[PDB]
RNA sequence: AAAAUAAAGUAUGAAUUAAUAUCAAAAUUUUAAUAAAAAUUAAAAAAUUA
RNA sequence: UAUUUAAUUUUUAUAAUUAAUAAGAAAGAAGAAUAUAAUUUA
């Protein structure tokens, strides 16, 4: 039983019971008759130069929770035929 | 080694198992007496790793006793300690398994094992034999009495009657345990046995003899019951 | 050292010795103008 | 070399900034910081600019220069528009593989005279068994592929439980691929061979003959998707009968699987068109192969 | 024997147990209250100090050293825990594992980047660890009614809290004496 | 052996499941239905019924 | 590794799909193109 | 306390039973052949305590019988 | 150059019993057949005897399996499949002449009057090969696509 | 041809067309032993019904090819029947020139 | 449009019906269970043994958003039959691991499948239709009070054989991966939270 | 490195050895000479085999 | 033999939120053994 992991073991299950915490804002933001996913902001300077003067970019990715639900319920269209019938180059 | 007699004994599903022996020759000289044996007396009371090789073996000699070939044959007589048995081979057995192609010998698990050794004891028999001409009627449930004495017939079989030349040959060498230097011979045993001794070996003073005049002229006598 | 979901770009992970092992901080150490200092005047 | 060009949180503001700069207000975006409404909240030595003209010019210059020459700048588009969810981002996405068997050992030729050591995988029943996501976190997303169609009575009770909840058919064997939100396909979707291309790099994990072994950068060489089979350049040690869980090998040495120049997967998974049918074609006609090496 | 060799192991499936869920002679759950520990601008060691005497039930006048009742600490702003002067850069936290290699040493900063409330564990590991070390029962025990969140948002708002009053009376900044 | 060892040196052999599994372990089994012996199934009698039947 | 996934194996399975076939399904493209 | 000897676990699963299920006995077997002995159609592997029948286990391609209830020396 | 003495089958017909005692039962089998199709008799060739296998673990689809009552696109919604209904098949061949839709026409025709016959299960050809000589079950074969 | 299971398929006459030429010299009346699956037991069985000649097993009934598969008990006849009956015509087109 | 096969018959208990294939067979081949709560109580009742309990339960937990108040009150209160207040809730126990040092003890099929009713639940009456808890009382106590028959925030109970051994299993993870099945599940999370979020509101205004 | 032989096993049953507590794992410094001695920090589960 | 490592504790539907550099009814053959999960078989 080094530290690290002790405090590991006491610490995960409060972080899970933080989050849930966290979580049960959405739940009082339904309960009461709006339904909404909780909005980020797109963040418009992604696009860098350091200090020895070359580019730096950052990626951002944002998922949709509708999105999701909807591509876990129903099948994608038909496979183009671009695709599979030939190959993918080297 | 595809033919179908000569084996090939390694752990590998491709080969047949080895069983505990000194010498690949040792193997194949065991493998021969156990098949021997079994050719003599349909069933084989066999231990150990012994048991599946005994039964794949068997197998193998059905098949070429049933190519029924000169090359079969003379393969077949290099293999066993019993020349006689060859010919009984190929007398019998294409009569015998006409019927069927695959799997000629039945194995059979039994649940008491040597006390010798912790060893388990299987009992591999030739199949159907209701359509052996001298192994017929045969029951090996229990054994016969003296070991030299034709085995048992069951009930409703009694009256068969079995191929003069093999019966000839039984008869033969059932007669050597009739005489008195083989009665020599037990209660000499006896002694040997006692002094590299093994326990519950009784004293050659009380050893009486397996084979008298009177259970013989009574043995002879449903001997003919059966016939 | 990546374990779990790995992501196609060639590397995010490298700089911070190529793991993804803890990232649950919403806190972190800021000369001026990083991320706690948002609330202090430069 | 191996490390991308390092670049520091502290660095990342107005001067450094590769596009303009821009301020966020919450409702609107402005090229100026935003100006506190209690003024005696201002800090001295403090400006508060409404408008400056070194600033607001360069934009100005920037935007129109964008609008009237977009064939040049089509590339800065990209900061203005990002791309919507799903639609298979380069950098995103992740997809699932499939559980496979190797079956036999090969031999070909490519065009020129060479002898190649095939060995051939087969995915008899692929199917998408189960969703989890771990208390709702990101990227936490597995999707469960099952192989192999069987009996009844196979499994130990507890695992035939698990089928019976699910809806799936029953699986002889499963497999979790850690995947992204959009590479979702409903539970109980059939999977074909051709979710590969015959030109990528696959991740195979098997069982050594006797550990869990791991090769990374395998290219697909030949793919039967009348047989489901799949085949590949190498001579695996693995036993014939063992289970083979397949992936997409992601990036090899700063470059992605996918991208315009090498080509696109079929995203969430390939699916077949409506018209075909298998059961009326053949063997040969049914094969997809691979550009030469 | 009186304590058994087969024991409760980490890698063994039936786990660690949490002394807060526990029900052992020795530990009391009766007679405690919430006490809520606002760290900002706090100096992170003697935070842990105070931390560390209530969680060990040192505060209570009925305390005895073989009974464990301790009362529940929240502490809260972690993140704004100060470390004065050079400190936060120079002052280093040192581990062996047992192998080759065997030396890990690390900047405040480091733990800091990594999880800043895993600072907060390791010093109060070391003010219960200062009387407490010769039995486990002892170590571990009082170390789960300290809950750390590194900032003002926690759970425990149905516990009511109540805020700790606490001057720390040194007037120098802290010192480290590792020998 | 550098040392004698004491009695709970020689008990904590039979915490394993090596010597569990050895020595005490209980066996299961039946009444054949042809013998009316005790039997565990897969292991059989030399008898003309249980070597056709094996029951 | 003791886990299912890698223990069970296919063997008993493989009557449903035609290797033998397909072997010289592709020995068959093998004289096609002249290899 | 009562006799400590286990109830009946034949018909419960046991791993080193469960092997001889799909396993080739042609050669254990003279007169009495019977299509696969140790398989009983419905329970899973061959145990009569865990059946499966009349559930709703889904099989496409392969067959399952219906369900009659056990009776009840065939489990203890 | 041309496909030689491979012959499209009609229908093919299934039994329960084991091949050894279909084998006595072939020569009646044609008979019925023969007014099953309504043709007259020698019209029909039956193909030689094909036992399937004794399958413990029963892999569905293979070329020799035993076929099921049940089938996918009959029963959809059906769970599972019902139980075995042929150990051996043996294929029907008509004249050569017929092109492939004749032969279509007569398999259909065996299929219709087959199902019946076993429904009727709840004098004329049906039955009697169904009844006193088993057939239990009847398929028509797809088309290999392998020309 | 050889390892194909249960029914012969067209694609499988066609190895067998192919492998037609891969041997240059062969009569209609070859004997038996060359064709694919006949075994020595196979081979035998056929002999005392007369039967020495590709012809002659092209010319069988196929309730003799059962028979001979199931009362006599040669495997896999009906794959050297099938095999035969595939080969036995152009066998005749390369006798004539 | 016709048979490619005959139909061997069958007489009307022995057929497989109760069930239906998903809307696009060739591409998705999941099965949905069609069944009345009646009759799955009843399979419930009237078979005890443990996989037609799994069975059961495996379907009714397929179909709950497809029923009734009522129909799940009688479902709930059918299913929470075999619960002592005073017992430890969901512990089936069947196999003792003696493996380690201390006896570990593994739980049966039954487990995972009241726990998938749970979950199978809280998408219904939490994610797609979120009014209905709200609307009728009945079910909401009937919910609340199965939830607390089988004692759902204390899962360590549920792997528990003595109670004065009590088990971790649900409590404790490592990092080299034991207990990843037996690990953290959010079982009555969003339930129970949800369901106080309905009582939450203290506004004077409603 | 292929080939032959020998290692779970039933039964029999010795010999070297033995100050010891249910044991003594990792590191750092010191102490009259390895220091399994001290002190500090620490983190060694059981069984079986090499 | 003590320590120390490496392996194992005999199918775990599934593996990685952290440490360091993971475990469902049981033992004969894992094979009814001559590589088919029965090659038809009395
Ligand atoms: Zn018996």
């Amino acid at each position: 039983d080094s530290f690290k992991e002790h405090y590991h073991r006491v610490h995960l299950p409060r972080r899970l019971a933080l989050q849930r915490y966290a979580r049960q804002q959405s739940l009082r933001n339904a309960a009461k008759g709006n339904v909404k996913a909780e909005e980020v902001p797109y963040k418009y300077n992604r696009w860098w130069v350091n200090e020895e003067h070359e580019f730096v970019h950052q990626y951002a990715f944002v998922e949709d929770p509708e999105v999701t639900k909807a591509k876990r319920e129903t099948l994608p269209p038909v496979t183009r035929e671009n695709i599979w019938k030939e190959p993918q180059q080297t | 080694t595809t033919e179908p007699l000569m084996a090939d004994y390694g752990w590998t599903r491709g080969k047949l198992p080895k069983f505990r022996a000194r010498s690949p020759f040792h193997r194949q000289q065991i493998a021969r007496r156990m098949v021997t044996e079994m050719i003599r007396k349909d069933y084989c009371i066999v231990g150990g790793a012994r048991a599946p090789a005994l039964r794949i073996l068997a197998d193998h000699v059905v098949e070429l006793a049933k190519a029924g070939d000169t090359d079969s044959r003379q393969q077949l007589a290099y293999f066993l300690h019993d020349p006689l048995m060859v010919d009984k081979a190929f007398d019998e057995y294409p009569r015998r398994f006409k019927d069927m192609n695959a799997k000629y010998a039945m194995m059979t698990r039994l649940k008491s094992r040597r006390r010798t050794d912790a060893v388990a004891m299987y009992f591999v028999e030739y199949k159907n034999r209701d359509m052996s001409d001298n192994h017929k009627g045969e029951d090996y449930s229990a054994g016969p009495e003296r070991f030299f004495l034709p085995p048992r017939i069951v009930e409703t079989e009694k009256g068969i009657q079995r191929p003069p030349h093999m019966q000839m040959a039984f008869d033969r060498w059932a007669s050597k345990f009739k005489t008195e230097e083989f009665h020599h011979w037990w209660r000499l045993r006896h002694a040997k046995l006692r002094y590299w001794g093994v326990r519950n070996v009784p004293h050659p003073s009380d050893v009486d003899p397996l084979w008298t005049e009177k259970e013989e002229e009574e043995w002879h006598n449903e001997m003919l019951a059966n016939t | 050292n990546l374990k779990g979901l790995v992501y196609p770009l060639p590397y995010y992970a490298m700089w911070r010795g190529n793991h993804n092992k803890y990232t649950y901080n919403k806190s972190t150490v800021c000369l001026w103008g990083e991320g706690d200092t948002r609330s202090m005047y430069h | 070399r191996c490390y991308p060009s390092l670049m520091r949180e502290k660095d990342r503001d107005m001067y450094h900034c590769y596009y303009p700069y821009l301020f966020d207000h919450g409702d609107k975006m402005s090229l100026y910081p935003k100006i506190p409404e209690n003024p005696r909240e201002w800090q001295p030595e403090q400006l508060q600019t409404t408008y400056d003209a070194i600033r607001e010019d360069k934009y100005d210059a920037f935007i129109r220069l964008r609008e009237k020459f977009p064939e040049l700048y089509q590339d800065t588009r990209a900061w203005d528009n990002p791309p919507p969810f799903g639609e298979f981002n380069m950098f995103y996405s992740v997809r699932f593989g499939m559980v496979g068997v190797k079956a036999f050992t090969c031999k070909d030729y490519d065009e020129l005279g060479n002898q190649f050591d095939c060995t051939a995988f087969w995915f008899p029943d692929n199917q998408v068994v189960k969703h989890s996501t771990r208390n709702g976190e990101v990227g936490t997303d597995k999707v469960y592929v099952g192989a192999m169609n069987v009996p009844v009575e196979f499994h130990k009770p507890h695992v035939a439980a698990f089928y019976k909840a699910a809806g799936v058919p029953v699986k002889h064997v499963c497999a979790g691929f850690p995947i992204t939100p959009d590479a979702y396909a409903p539970v109980g979707t059939k999977l074909d061979v051709r979710h590969f291309k015959p030109g990528q790099e696959v991740t195979i994990t098997f069982q050594n003959t006797a550990a869990a072994e791991t090769y990374q950068g395998v290219p697909v060489w030949r793919i039967d998707y009348k047989n489901s089979l799949i085949y590949l350049p190498t001579l695996l040690d693995a036993d014939v009968g063992t289970y083979v869980r397949f992936s997409d090998t992601i990036n090899t040495k700063g470059l992605t699987l996918w991208n315009e120049h090498r080509g696109l997967p079929a995203f969430p998974t390939f699916i077949p068109p409506e018209d075909e049918d298998l059961s009326k074609l053949a063997t040969d006609e049914c094969q997809l192969k691979s550009p030469p090496l | 024997p009186f304590k058994s060799v087969l024991r409760r192991h980490k890698h063994h499936p039936e786990g660690l147990p949490l002394y807060n869920d526990m029900s052992k002679q020795w530990l009391c759950r009766e007679g405690e209250r919430w006490w809520l520990l606002d760290a900002r601008g706090e100096q992170l060691p003697r935070v842990a100090a105070v931390a560390a005497q209530y969680i060990t039930g040192q505060h209570r006048p009925d305390f005895t050293p073989g009974m464990i009742t301790g009362d529940h600490v929240v502490i809260v702003n972690i993140k704004d825990v100060v470390m004065v002067g050079d400190q936060w850069i120079r002052v280093p936290i040192t581990w062996q594992t047992a192998y080759p290699g065997g030396k890990y040493r690390i900047r405040l900063t480091d733990m800091y980047e990594r999880d800043p409330c895993m600072l907060m564990w390791w010093f109060l590991k070391d003010e219960v660890n200062r009387h407490f070390v010769r039995k486990l029962k002892t170590r571990i025990a009082p170390l789960e009614k300290a809950w750390l969140y590194e900032d003002s948002i926690h759970p425990h708002a149905d516990k009511n809290p109540r805020p700790l009053c606490w001057t720390d009376p040194e007037v120098k900044g802290w010192k480290y004496r590792d020998p | 052996p550098k040392r004698k060892k004491n009695p709970m040196q020689l008990r904590r052999k039979v915490y394993g499941l090596h010597f569990k599994e050895k020595y005490l372990k209980m066996e299961e089994w039946y009444y054949c239905p042809l013998c009316a012996e005790p039997k565990k199934p897969g292991e059989w009698c030399r008898r003309e019924d249980c070597r056709q039947i094996k029951p | 590794t003791n886990r299912h996934f890698f223990v069970a194996r296919a063997n008993a399975f493989f009557s449903r799909l035609p290797i033998a076939r397909v072997q010289r399904s592709l020995a068959m493209e093998a004289v096609r193109e002249g290899r | 306390t009562p006799v400590r000897d286990r109830k009946c676990t034949l018909q419960y699963y046991n791993p080193i039973r469960a092997r001889f299920v799909y396993r080739r006995d042609k050669p254990l077997f003279d007169k009495y052949h019977v299509t696969a002995r140790n398989l009983a159609p419905g329970f899973s592997r061959g145990a009569l305590k865990h059946d499966w029948r009349a559930l709703g286990v889904y099989t496409p391609d392969h067959p399952q019988v219906p369900y009659h209830p056990l009776q009840t020396w065939m489990l203890g | 150059s041309p496909l030689f003495g491979a012959r499209v089958p009609c229908c093919v017909v299934g039994t329960l019993r084991t091949a050894k005692e279909i084998i006595v039962l072939k020569r009646d089998i044609q008979s019925l057949l023969c007014e099953l199709m309504e043709l007259p008799q020698g019209s029909v060739t039956l193909g030689p005897l094909q036992q399937l296998r004794e399958m413990m673990l029963y892999r569905h689809g293979t070329p020799l399996s035993p076929r099921l009552g049940d089938e996918r696109q009959l029963n959809m919604d059906a769970y599972a499949r019902r139980p075995i209904a042929a150990r051996t098949m043996m294929d029907v061949f008509l004249a050569e002449d017929m092109s492939l839709d004749e032969i279509v026409n007569f398999g259909r025709l065996s299929l219709g009057k087959l199902q019946i016959a076993l429904n009727n299960l709840r004098v004329e050809p049906a039955q009697l090969l169904v009844d006193r000589m088993g057939i239990s079950y009847c398929e028509i074969p797809s088309l290999d696509e392998s020309d | 041809g050889i390892a194909t299971g249960g029914r012969v398929t067209n694609e499988d006459r066609r190895w067998w067309l192919v492998h037609l030429e891969c041997a240059p010299d062969i009569t209609p009346g070859t004997f038996i032993a060359w064709l694919d699956c006949c075994g020595t037991h196979t081979c035998k069985k056929l002999i005392e019904r007369n039967i020495w000649t590709i012809e002659q097993v092209a010319a069988l009934d196929s309730d003799q090819v059962d028979e001979l598969k199931y009362r006599e008990g040669c495997l896999k006849m009906d794959v050297v029947w099938e095999h035969a009956r595939t080969i036995i015509t152009p066998l005749r087109q390369r006798e004539v020139t | 449009r016709f048979p490619s096969q005959t139909m061997s018959p069958c007489s009307h208990e022995e057929e497989m019906r109760g069930y239906v294939v998903s809307r696009d067979y060739p591409l998705i081949d999941r099965l949905h269970c069609t069944r009345s709560i009646e009759e799955l109580v009843a399979q419930f009742e009237d078979r005890p043994q443990i996989e037609s309990r799994v069975a059961a339960l495996a379907d009714m937990a397929s179909t709950v958003s497809f029923r009734s108040d009522e129909e799940l009150l009688r479902m709930f209160t059918a299913i929470s039959a075999p619960f002592s207040v005073d017992g430890r809730g969901l512990n089936f126990l069947t196999v003792k691991v003696s493996k380690f040092g201390r006896p570990y003890y593994v739980p049966n099929s039954l487990l995972p499948a009241y726990v998938n009713l749970v979950d199978a639940t809280t998408i219904a009456l939490v994610r797609e239709q979120p009014w209905r808890l709200s609307a009728s009382p009945a079910l909401f106590i009937q919910v609340l009070q199965f939830m607390a028959l089988i004692k759902v925030f204390e899962p360590n109970k549920w792997f528990t054989f003595s109670d004065h051994a009590p088990s971790n299993r649900a409590d404790y993870r490592h990092a080299i991966g034991v207990n990843h099945s037996t690990a953290f599940w959010g079982t009555g999370e969003e339930l129970y939270d949800f369901m106080v979020e309905l009582l939450r509101v203290e506004d004077d205004g409603r």
